[PDB]
């Protein structure tokens, strides 16, 4: 009985190692921070296309 | 999007007021550069 319980959490750990990139909340937090810095950037280029235009 | 759309479409009384704007802006262009040069030296 008890390595059965044991071979369980081996085979649960395993699947969440398996899938964290997609799936964890810290790797997903990293990548939304890389596209708010890019989303912010476009925000000022369009803002200022005019002078850009002229440039 | 917004951006690719803006690339393409635009980066890919007295007749007087815009002489006086252009002497304004040239000269203190001109100003500010001859005293950038005499600095580095």
């Amino acid at each position: 009985a008890e390595i059965n319980q044991k071979s369980l959490e081996l085979e649960l750990l395993r699947l969440e190692k398996e899938t964290a990139d997609i799936t964890h909340p810290l790797y997903l937090g990293q990548k939304h921070q890389a596209l708010q810095a890019m989303n912010s950037h476009l925000e000022a280029v369009l803002r200022e296309k005019r002078s850009l235009r002229q440039r | 999007i917004a951006f690719n759309q803006i690339y393409a479409n635009e980066f890919q009384m007295s007749p007087m007021g815009p002489f006086f704007q252009f002497v304004h802006q040239s000269l203190s262009t001109c100003f500010k550069e001859l005293e950038s040069i005499a600095q580095f030296t």
